[PDB]
């Protein structure tokens, strides 16, 4: 029995470009 | 290796982001960076709001 509300979004990823 | 649960449903909102429901655990899930992961959900990978998910030990 547990109850908890959806917590915030997050910042997205670093991503380095293609090679 | 790697595994963790979502604490809710919720939805991936990112090309590179995939969803899993709460109960629905995943394994071979990674931590690239501090507020997002990255793991295998049902066979593919993907990646997880850390917001919504977490690893187990």
């Amino acid at each position: 029995t547990a109850f908890q509300e959806p917590p915030p979004k997050p910042s997205r990823p670093k991503y380095r470009p293609p090679p | 290796g790697i595994t963790a649960i979502a604490l809710y449903d919720y939805q991936a909102a990112g090309d590179d982001e995939i969803s899993f429901d709460p109960d629905d655990i995943i394994t071979n899930i990674e931590m690239i960076d501090d507020g997002w992961w990255r793991g295998v959900c049902k066979g593919r990978y993907g990646l997880f709001p850390a917001n919504y998910v977490e690893l187990r030990q």
